[PDB]
């Protein structure tokens, strides 16, 4: 058939916990690959996101 | 903790911008480990002339300058003066420990 249909949409946001590693003293992001994962710690971090 | 095996100086003759890049070994010698590419005299200037080796903090004359040039945090030697001659160490008191930079001497 295609005279039904549904649209694939756009996915959106996904908020994530294990990427905040530790860094022996704090927090320690660790991406995958291309996760700008929005962080934001009690100060404004990259909440754009950050592969780094 | 992130220990910050400095680059040892900012080479400079006539004033001019130079980085007194302070390397870390383990990371970056960054705002975490808390460079503050400090310009640390024994007296004089002893203090984070850098901010957490992003801004120019405290014993700074544009020349421990905070930057985090590399994983060097190069206390910037902007104009880098005979007064600018100090062991800018990106002096790293980190959030474990201290790890400070050995020495990025200015001169």
């Amino acid at each position: 058939d295609q005279g039904h249909y549904v649209e694939m949409h756009q996915p959106g946001l996904v908020a994530d916990h294990s990427l905040l590693s530790i860094h022996s003293a704090k927090v320690k992001i660790t991406v995958p690959s291309g996760a700008q994962v929005k962080y934001y710690c009690k100060c404004p971090d990259v909440r754009k996101g950050i592969t780094s | 903790e992130i220990v910050m095996t400095q680059s040892p100086a900012t080479l400079s003759v006539s004033p001019g911008e130079r980085a007194t890049l302070s390397c870390r070994a383990s990371q970056s010698v960054a705002t975490n480990v808390a460079w503050y590419q400090q310009k640390p005299g024994q007296a004089p200037r002893l203090l984070i002339y850098g901010a957490s080796t992003r801004a120019t903090g405290i014993p700074a004359r544009f020349s421990g300058s905070g930057s985090g040039t590399e994983f060097t945090l190069t206390i910037s030697s902007l104009q880098s003066e005979d007064f600018a001659v100090y062991y800018c160490q990106q002096c790293n008191d980190w959030l474990t420990f201290g790890q400070g930079t050995k020495v990025e001497i200015k001169r």
